[PDB]
């Protein structure tokens, strides 16, 4: 949409903008859901190391 | 008069395509404007016609 100049530059870097911190805010979720999941997997306790139980 | 009556007119006549023109121009892009939008469908195709 910019190609032609159809739209504004500022506008085309306001949806950048988004789009940018959008997938951020995606990086915040998967950071996210590990955390819990890496907690599901706390939770089915590891052997932190190898050896006779 | 009407010697000056014309020759204003064909003038002022002159300035009207000029408008014109570029405003022929202005939608020009203006349907490019459209078209693209609707090309990417950002918009309506009822905003082209």
């Amino acid at each position: 949409l910019l190609g032609t100049q159809y739209i504004s530059k500022q506008e085309y870097d306001q949806a950048l903008a988004d789009a940018q911190q959008a997938n951020a805010a995606v990086t915040a979720a998967k950071a996210a859901v590990e955390t819990a999941r890496i907690n599901l997997a706390y939770t089915k306790v590891t052997s932190p190391i190898s050896g006779r139980i | 008069q009407t010697v000056r009556s014309s020759f204003n007119n064909i003038n002022a006549s002159i300035s009207s395509i000029n408008a014109y023109k570029q405003a022929v121009v202005s939608a020009q892009s203006s349907l490019d404007a459209m078209e693209a939008g609707y090309s990417v469908g950002t918009r309506t195709i009822v905003d082209v016609l």
